[PDB]
RNA sequence: UUUGCUCCACACAAUAUAGAUGGAUACGAAUAAGGCGUCCUUGUGGCGUCGCUGAACCAUAGCAGGCUAGCAACGGUGCACUUGGCGGAAAGGCCUUGGGUGCUUGCUGGCGAAUUGCAAUGUCAUUUUGCGUGGGGAUAAAUCAUUUGUAUACGACUUAGA
RNA sequence: GAACUGGCGAUGCGGGAUGAACCGAACGUAGAGUUAAGGUGCCGGAAUACACGCUCAUCAGACACCACAAAAGGUGUUAGU
């Protein structure tokens, strides 16, 4: 959906040979709580040797963007598993937060390679914060000095089904 | 003789870049470009109008013939200053455009008795103006 | 809101305005399309010619006369793909086609009236720059239609006499507009401006 | 009874005084001021309309004075406030109908 | 004057319908003019008057009328819900229909 | 074939309506281009302006739209004529000259309206036919039967016969 | 030819155009409202909705059961290592 960014912190249940367990911290894309505490324990059952009946989620809270205004561009590292194998990937997003970022991520993975959702690991997303570390052209492509363009063959939609002139697509 | 061609320039998205928000909350006030995301979205901001600063695509706005000077990124403190310094938003109201929008809204502000009224003076002005239609 | 609407039938997409014409002849619309050789169907001319004569192979065995009948004229070709999308084998069905028309050409009694297009269903409006379109005369013709050239002749003789028309069209609109504004900003003209007229 | 007593006035349309349904009328936007008349005189027995028997069938086929000088009353006493603003006498006598193109869910009255 | 309408015409459309199961309990109009439930909610509780003619004369008129209002919103494109005293015939599917402006609300 | 047939006007009946209820309101071409105005050396020309929808334009007041009076203009519109054109794709329509006549809400007045009783489509459209008037207009063929054989199962076809 | 369960047989209804078994849901006679599975260009009730991309096929493709296609290739085009 129109994704939202959570830290979740958990841990292990605190026994008695060992109380105070190390409270690993978590940062997830999800639409709401109950899937981003789902992906949380995914990962760390990928991760290290717990599951959700063996421990607890200690915190979770909402981290929207800190600048929402500011038009940043950001790299992000993906797993995805193809038809075939699982392959990392690198992309590159001009876009003005993280969260917005993700979601034409995934979008694009999803239009570009069949990936699905399930299939989709974020690995990381980081702000590039000096340009010439752009590595692609078509986000290098909007750097320039002065960009301008023009959007030559305006379509306008119509509310009647029949209009009395040709229209004409000058912008 | 010289050679010539048809310009055929169009209404070119840059920053400064004066726009109508087409649809939406706001849907019928004025913006400025503040940066390019990419082909089809922009960062805008109306703030005199009281529009929000925010990423908007392509599609729900329309660009209009107004340009004034910004540098790419500015905060809205500074797109407000060189908005009123430019004077764009009687520059807006001087065009046939925003005189149409105007008379479109006025018309559909009219109640019943001003309707008779509107009639009984377009007979009036339609009687003089088919008098003047016979003598040229 | 109209007896009866003409739709001028050039540069408009052939499924697209048959949809819009169908759904508005079930609603009870009456509607006559002119012009029907310049209609477009989007794809390459050596696509839609294979497509012609895939459909022109289709036949009854045992006796070809009673097998579909694979019409040439472009009218007939629209109105193939009209009938495709119109109930037409019920009462409410024939109804519904007996309010339709379909010309090559503009005829005499529509020559004088007012024609529309449907935006939705314009070329220019709904392919995207670059993709390939047929003309639906030419296609026809490549078929076996027989009258091209007939309908190109009679309709530049049309155009002439309609350009004749506009010229004084306009000269009559320019001493109308000469007079409005000169008759303008009076009182009463100040008072329609205040009012919104 | 939930009626609203309405004159046209009969000097301006004819529209003698009457009662009507809140129903079936549109409330325009357009106001004068009726201050100034007497209308505590009607009522709902004012109005009576002399029921007729079973038997009296009009096989093929009249108005009371004192209606006559009560709506004469009346209606000098509206005209009065009439005459001030201009063109009311002219958009009362004027009758109301819709035109091609009047959408009535956009129109204000 | 020319014109003397009062009412906004309309056109009935069709049934209450599923792709084949028709209900003529319940018959769709659309009002011309309207084009979003936003606007079609003005023209609820209005009542239609379906006006047509016969041969024969039964009580002074070769004119016979049946009754309906409208109830509901039909869809995103403005057609409206209407239930008539007796139902519609079905062979006024795109006759012309009468939408009153009474019971009015302004 | 006992006064029949067609057209025109209205008079009354019948007959129905795939569905009037202000107006189908006329360039062509392009869309990475145009429209309109103006100017010139008339062009793939210069300059200005417009679009961002018909949410337009025209029309629109009067007993379902009456009866009258005046002012100002010499306009606008309807009807029956009338002069001259143009239109063959399915022309059956478009334009125009002249006079008549009616209305004019361009402006200012006088009289009428009720009772359909608090709504009831509250009836005003066009399609076909018949029968009457009274006014024009014109006075045929086909088939069976007979015959032919360029035809033919029979029908049909091709011929002939005051 | 067996094991566990659910079905059809014995069962109509909405969807899968069509079909015993699939999806949804099981049934007295009616009214109103809301939905399931499935859909909303027209047939056909319902957005020629919104948003980001990809594809142009001189046999495109278009939805589970289900009404088929593989190995091998292509400076076609897109995104990656």
């Amino acid at each position: 959906a129109h994704f939202k960014e959570y830290q979740v912190i958990g841990r292990r249940l605190p026994t008695e040979s060992v109380p105070e367990p190390k409270l690993f911290r978590m940062r997830i894309f999800a639409s709401n709580e109950v899937i981003a505490k789902s992906r949380y324990w995914y990962f760390l059952q990928k991760l290290h040797k717990v599951k959700k009946a063996s421990g607890e989620i200690v915190s979770i809270n909402q981290i929207n963007e800190a600048h929402p205004t500011k038009v940043k561009n950001f790299g992000v590292w993906v797993r995805y598993d193809s038809r075939s194998g699982t392959h990392n990937m690198y992309k590159e997003i001009r876009d003005v937060s993280r969260v917005a970022a993700v979601e034409t991520l995934y979008q694009d993975m999803a239009a570009r390679h069949r990936a699905r959702f399930r299939s989709i690991h974020i690995l990381k997303v980081a702000e590039i914060e000096k340009t010439a570390d752009v590595k692609r052209q078509y986000v290098k492509q909007f750097l320039t000095k002065d960009l301008k363009f023009p959007l030559p063959h305006r379509v306008q939609k119509s509310t009647k089904t029949f209009s009395y002139k040709r229209p004409s697509t000058f912008y | 003789t010289d050679s010539i061609v048809k310009a055929s320039n169009w209404r070119l998205v840059e920053v400064g870049r004066v726009v109508l928000i087409k649809k939406g909350q706001s849907a019928g006030k004025l913006a400025a470009i503040v940066e390019i995301i990419d082909q089809k979205k922009v960062l805008i901001d109306g703030p005199k109008a009281g529009v929000p600063r925010q990423a908007i695509n392509l599609g729900q706005v329309v660009l209009t013939p107004l340009t004034f000077a910004l540098p790419r990124g500015a905060r809205t403190a500074t797109v407000s200053k060189k908005w009123a310094a430019a004077a764009v938003c009687e520059k807006w109201a001087a065009s046939s455009w925003a005189k149409k929008i105007a008379q479109r809204e006025r018309r559909a502000a009219l109640t019943d008795f001003e309707r008779f009224q509107v009639m009984v003076l377009r007979k009036q002005k339609r009687y003089t103006v088919k008098k003047a239609l016979a003598k040229a | 809101v109209e007896p009866v609407v003409v739709i001028d039938g050039k540069g408009h997409l052939v499924g697209r305005l048959a949809s819009v014409v169908a759904k508005q002849l079930l609603n009870g619309q009456k509607i006559v399309v002119v012009r029907a050789e310049e209609l477009n169907i989007s794809g390459e001319f050596f696509r839609n010619k294979l497509k012609y004569h895939d459909f022109l192979r289709k036949a009854t065995a045992f006796n070809k006369t009673r097998g579909p009948f694979h019409f040439r004229a472009p009218s007939r070709i629209f109105y193939k793909a009209l009938r495709g999308m119109v109930s037409h084998k019920t009462a409410r069905g024939k109804a519904a086609l007996e309010r339709l028309k379909v010309f090559e050409g503009i005829p005499p009694p529509y020559d004088k009236k007012k024609r529309v297009v449907v935006p939705q269903a314009l070329r220019v409006l709904r392919l995207k720059p670059g993709r390939k379109y047929t003309t639906l005369g030419k296609l026809s013709t490549s078929v076996g239609w027989k009258y091209e050239d007939v309908v190109a002749k009679l309709e530049a003789k049309r155009k002439v006499s309609s350009a004749e028309y506009y010229a004084k069209k306009r000269a009559f609109t320019k001493k109308v507009a000469s007079a409005n504004a000169t008759a303008a900003e009076s009182d009463v003209a100040k008072q329609l401006a205040a009012l919104g007229y | 009874d939930n009626t609203l007593l309405v004159t046209g006035p009969f000097k301006v349309n004819g529209v003698p005084l009457r009662r009507v349904n809140a129903r079936y009328v549109i409330a325009t936007s357009t106001k004068v001021s009726v201050e100034g008349v007497n209308v505590e005189k009607f009522n709902v027995e004012y109005f009576a309309k002399e029921k007729l028997t079973k038997k009296e069938k009009k096989e093929a086929n009249e108005i009371k004075t004192e209606r006559v000088e009560d709506q004469k009353v009346v209606d000098k006493a509206l005209l009065a406030e009439i005459k001030k603003t201009p063109l009311l006498k002219q958009y009362l006598s004027a009758s109301f109908s819709l035109k091609n193109g009047d959408k009535p869910h956009l129109l204000k009255f | 004057a020319e014109s003397h309408r009062l009412y906004v015409k309309g056109k009935h459309l069709s049934y209450q319908r599923s792709k084949r199961v028709n209900n003529p309990n319940v018959s769709l109009i659309k009002i011309e003019g309207v084009a979003t439930p936003q606007d079609a909610q003005f023209y609820l509780g209005k009542r239609i008057a379906y006006v047509y003619r016969a041969s024969k004369e039964v009580r002074g008129s070769k004119i016979r009328v049946m009754w309906g209002k409208v109830t509901r919103t039909h869809g995103n494109s403005g057609v409206v819900r209407a239930t008539f005293r007796n139902n519609l015939p079905a062979k006024t599917f795109g006759a012309s229909v009468r939408i009153f402006l009474y019971p009015s609300n302004i």
